[PDB]
RNA sequence: UAAAUAGUACCUGAAAUCGUUAAGAUGGAACGGAUUAAGAGAGAAAACAAGUAAAGAGGGGAAU
RNA sequence: AUUUUAAAAUUAUUUGAAUUUUUCUUCUUAUAAUUUAAGUUGUUUCUAUACAGUACUUUCUUAACCCACUCGUCUUGAAACACGGACCAAGGAGUCUAGCAAAUGUGCAAGUGUAUAUGAUUCUUUAAACAUUUUACGCAUAAUUAAUGUAAUAUGUCCAUUGUAGAUUUGUGCCCCACUUUGCAUACAAUACCGGUAAGCAA
RNA sequence: AUUUCACUCAUAUUAAAUAAAAUAACUCCAAGUGGGCCAUUUUUGGUAAGCAGAACUGGCGAUGAGGGAUGCUCCUAACGC
RNA sequence: UUACCGAUACCAAGCCAUAAAAAGAAGAAAAAAUUUUUUUUUAGAAUCUUUUUAUGAGUAGAAAAUCGUGGGGU
């Protein structure tokens, strides 16, 4: 079922499963489009693994923005020079190959900055 | 550069006045029609003597079946006299040749003489204009009249009264007219057809074929 | 010549050094040019392609000022020299330098 | 330039481009040219008509180092000489250009082209074509023979 | 569904965008097509198309034809899309303006001896931007030696379509269906 | 333009009167028409069936 | 010895498989698609609170 | 942020008139706002006066109504009483070369490519880059016939063959169409001219 | 028969009607394909066949959705969320 | 004979993508406190930005945008 939330509109959840992944262990979830020949999937048979396509796709006014209403954004070391014109519409995340020190930094630095952090107690 | 504006707003309504005393000639000549046909049909009762009229000249007409399984001729008649979906209906001039080739789509369509409260409704209601350049149209609703002025206004034919007139009575536009007015979009009937796969005029329940005055009826379900 | 300000764009909009993408989220995309009032890649802001620009930006520890040629400078004081090198930006400018002040 | 080709667009899709039911079967038509007037000869007949058959007599060891001769047509003799030295010689009414066509590596003169009217011209060649002397001779010009 | 051809998507047939990756002719025709798209002059359209054809239809035209088509009127000046080569079968040459993509250092010193100017596509926005007293030209599309095997198939009746062949000795392609003595001919 | 929420032409007064410029006329026409008394009828019923 | 969950099959130690504990389900298949409802886990970046006065710890830069 | 404006209607004035003959009667002269114009706005609560919970969002497991035949494969026809698959992890298949053609991009352009090879205070990287005294060759500039060979208007003029349309172009009625001016490219033809073979003549 | 001139033959709805008629026309490169089958109607051989073989058209294959309990082809109807 | 139930067909609306289409190479708005401060923006990227319409099935088959892997300059 499509879920609403504020503004941002969502036409689906549960991230799609390949198509016999459940008795066959060697077939991972990740999805792919079945070829096959008489592979039911590709006929589209009544409820059976119904797969993605391109009406599922939101829409681009409101598409990768996060339910914060801001776009995320990765920082490694001290890069937060392009951050402070658009601190209403950008949250920051550290990378998660950074050292305590250096994280401590960022988020001193960000937190008087005036812009969320999303993994604010990393390795703390 | 702004004697442009008041001047485009003594236009505006100089068209709008014209438009006027078009409608209201028009209206003359809708009860003048009823009076004198009601009169003649009295004194034809009156003497020994009868009185028909002719038909109406415009037939309403949609289509009934869906795409596939036609005959190949069939579905060029279909694509050459605008009628794509299942639920599209169009107008259609009477000549022996246009009722002639109506002959071999007799099956899968449903046509009849309008009326007019029904026409002014379907105009009003349902009725949607190609725009644009040629070839690139953009179908768009009415909502106004400046794109018919801007596009069909040469013919002096400017408005939504003259397209009713000129649609009710067969006049000297209609290759205009039919060409700019896109094809109507029907919604099913409020009740239902009778047996989509039996004629009317068989005794048994049926419906495709021709309904003269009828169909105006189950035009006021259609819409 | 050989070269103009429109030409430079076309050159600098796919290969620089100062254009940073969003992995994460792909509607990020920010330019870092040290001459940018804002980090938006357009070539109607950025500072290696106007004719002449200005901003305001840190430079360990203490926020310097630059005017486009490449002049060095070290808020009253700043509105001064915005005044002594003027040309929405101005105010936008000041807005930004207040700003980045607070920033330790 | 690998991921440019056209085998990495179909790497799930079992035929890989080269059909299904037909298969892909090694040398199907046969290996070469083998389908010469059994069974490939219609593409032979309609694009390669005269492939077949042997005409003429016989050169034993041609040697094409005796029939070498390079071409130049009679228009092209002017544009030969440099175009200041052109203009002096067009502008004088009593000097004409003398060309020694073995220098540049020309033997043979031909006819083509149309020269500049009331304009001698010397001309020194192993070959010349009657046309083209017609045509030399014709402004004045002097065909000139060497070897 | 629908009774439409295609699906009832228009198609055209041509280039789109330009898969010229060359940043000063990219410039060009960003200002043509903005010149096309404000005015109303079809010079503009024409020439901005023209600027995004291969390079096999922007042709070399040379400048024997060039001033042959100049002949009728002096006054005006031409435009052609390709460059235009130095032909040394042409013995003077009176007075051309011009305007082309690329030229030839002869033709260069040729054409700046006879006095003329050569305009490149700038001065010619700059100076007649509604196409006034410019003719348009274009070299020899067809000419190319590639539409030599185009056409009826070589070996159609009364077909003149060049075969491959590896050279035009006396054993290549000259004895079967070309003379009447080896069984049919053409 | 922008495409806005296409007022129905069949009762919305104000875009009915806009479309057509005489509407406001035959309504009230028509309502002047069924504004009259029932006497009249009512004394003229048999008046136009006896004739 | 820094670590012995590095102890001579000795860097990391997934999967098929098996064991333990817990929770749940169990009338000839199990697993599933779509919609939920109940339970059990987690979760503050929109899921209310900017500033305003005071005091504790810090910090910075301009002014001389 | 230069059509959420115009008018369109409504109210309340005023203007003249009208007619179906008047409290939704109509047509505007002039005024100020309303919106039925010109895509849903307002009011009261709750969340809630808290920093993790039973609430709130989400993952997972269970159930519940409805539906759902083991995949891959050759096949007109696959779930088949057609064949391979007990399970898992790793490896596993349109590549490379020579030659040609086509499409595209680039340089140069009647020329093009610098080949073998040559010189250099280049001589970790340098088995690369640089450079090439006034016809070396390939491919192209002209074709054709087995072949001796022959070889593209023709000196009236540095006009450059002729038609039918045909893009532009200069103007007449700074944006259309009809009138004369140029006639790209090309398309369909016609003409000449070169080789070849016929035929007539023929020293 | 040709060329050049006269003159002018609806063209403002357009030498009948109607046309999402320029989604055209052409040229080039190239894959798959080259065992078919079912259905109303016509029809050949055979007694007949879910047979063998053809004919105008539509489907199936290449395709699911609702119905015929159920079905590769029947009826409605062809699929973005 | 009415009334009904009955589709991923039809109609109205929303969103996605494709194709086409119309058009484009520089300025202050509002709210909250109390005239002054605070609070959000003040946009111009052409294989782009704004907007309109239409359409949306597919095996063999082809093309585009794409997402990852071992390396290498930058």
């Amino acid at each position: 079922a499509v879920k609403k939330v504020g503004k941002i509109i969502k036409k689906r959840t549960k991230k799609f499963t390949r198509f016999q992944s459940n008795r066959f262990m060697r077939v991972k979830p990740a999805w792919r489009k079945p070829r096959g020949i008489d592979c039911r999937v590709r006929r589209r048979y009544k409820g059976t693994n119904l797969m993605p396509s391109i009406g599922y796709g939101s829409n681009k006014k409101t598409k990768f923005l996060l339910p914060n209403n801001k776009y995320k954004y990765v920082v490694k070391n001290k890069e937060m020079e392009p951050l402070i014109m658009n601190h209403t519409k950008y949250c920051v995340q550290i990378a998660h190959n950074v050292s305590s020190k250096k994280r401590k930094q960022i988020i001193e630095r960000a937190k008087q900055m005036n812009v969320s952090v999303i993994n604010a107690k990393a390795r703390l | 550069a702004a004697k442009k504006i008041k001047t485009l707003k003594l236009i505006n309504k100089k068209k709008r006045n014209d438009l006027r005393q078009r409608t209201l000639r028009y209206e003359e000549e809708y009860e003048s029609e009823r009076k004198k046909i009601i009169e003649l049909k009295r004194e034809a009762r009156k003497n020994n003597c009868f009185y028909r009229e002719a038909e109406k000249k415009v037939v309403f007409v949609i289509r009934l079946k869906g795409v596939n399984k036609l005959p190949p001729k069939v579905r060029s008649v279909f694509r050459l006299l605008r009628l794509l979906q299942v639920h599209n209906g169009v107008f259609v001039k009477v000549n022996k040749a246009t009722k002639e080739m109506l002959k071999i789509v007799e099956p899968y369509v449903t046509y009849g003489y309008p009326t007019l409260s029904t026409v002014r409704k379907l105009l009003y209601k349902r009725g949607y204009v190609r725009v644009g350049k040629v070839r690139r149209y953009a179908r768009k609703k009415i909502q106004d009249n400046a794109d018919i002025s801007k596009h069909l206004g040469k013919y002096n034919v400017h408005g939504i009264e003259d397209m009713v007139y000129q649609l009710y009575t067969c006049g000297p536009v209609f290759k205009k007219v039919n060409n700019f007015l896109w094809a109507f979009k029907l919604k099913p009937p409020r009740k239902g057809f009778k047996a989509k796969r039996h004629a009317f005029n068989e005794p048994r329940p049926g419906d495709w074929g021709n309904r003269e005055a009828h169909i105006n009826e189950l035009i006021n379900r259609m819409i | 010549s050989n070269v103009s300000n429109a030409l430079v764009w076309e050159l600098t909009r796919k290969s620089n050094c100062f254009i940073k993408k969003n992995k994460a989220g792909k509607k990020g995309v920010f330019l870092c040019d040290p001459l940018n009032v804002n980090y938006k890649n357009t070539p109607s802001s950025s500072g290696l392609v106007k004719s002449n620009s200005t901003n305001v930006t840190l430079k360990d520890g203490k926020v310097v000022f630059s005017v486009k040629v490449v002049n060095h400078f070290k808020m009253k004081n700043v509105e001064k020299l915005l005044q002594q090198h003027g040309s929405k930006n101005k105010e936008k400018l000041l807005k930004k330098y207040k700003r980045l002040s607070k920033l330790y | 330039a690998t991921r440019f080709k056209k085998n990495r667009k179909k790497r799930g899709h079992v035929s890989a481009g080269h059909g299904r039911v037909g298969k892909h079967r090694k040398h199907p038509g046969g290996r070469g040219k083998a389908g010469g007037l059994h069974h490939m000869r219609i593409n032979f007949d309609k694009y390669h008509p005269g492939y077949f058959g042997k005409v003429g007599m016989r050169h034993l060891n041609l040697l094409k180092n005796r029939t070498y001769c390079p071409t130049i047509n009679v228009d092209k003799l002017w544009g030969l000489l440099p175009e200041e030295k052109k203009k002096e010689f067009s502008e004088n009414k009593d000097i004409a250009p003398v060309i020694d066509v073995t220098r540049k590596g020309y033997f043979k003169v031909l006819g083509n082209g149309k020269l500049k009217h009331n304009q001698p011209i010397v001309v020194k060649a192993r070959y010349f074509s009657s046309v083209a002397e017609k045509k030399i001779k014709a402004v004045g010009g002097q065909c000139i023979l060497v070897a | 569904g629908i009774a439409l051809k295609n699906v009832g998507r228009i198609k055209k047939h041509g280039r789109k965008h330009l898969v010229s990756k060359n940043p000063y002719l990219r410039l060009l025709v960003k200002l043509y097509n903005f010149l096309a798209r404000r005015t109303n002059a079809n010079f503009n359209k024409i020439i901005a198309k023209r600027l995004i054809m291969p390079k096999r239809y922007r042709p070399p035209l040379s400048l024997s034809k060039l001033q042959y088509h100049m002949a009728n009127h002096p006054n005006d000046i031409a435009v052609v899309v390709g460059s235009i080569t130095d032909d040394k079968r042409l013995f003077s040459l009176k007075q051309l303006k011009v305007c082309a993509l690329r030229f030839t250092e002869t033709a260069r010193k040729r054409i700046e001896d006879a006095g003329g100017e050569c305009l490149t596509f700038d001065q010619l926005a700059l100076k007649y931007p509604t196409g006034k007293k410019c003719v348009l030209l274009r070299g020899p599309t067809k000419a190319r030696t590639a539409e030599k095997h185009f056409g009826k198939a070589p070996g159609k009746p009364k077909s003149k379509a060049r075969p491959y062949v590896r050279s035009k000795g006396r054993k290549f392609e000259k004895a079967r269906g070309r003379r009447k003595s080896r069984a049919y001919k053409k | 333009k922008k495409r806005l929420q296409n007022k129905n032409s069949l009762t919305n007064f104000a875009v009915r009167c806009r479309l057509n410029p005489a509407y406001k006329l035959l309504r009230s026409l028509a309502v002047l028409r069924m504004r009259k008394s029932i006497l009249e009828k009512s004394k003229n019923k048999k008046e136009k069936r006896v004739q």
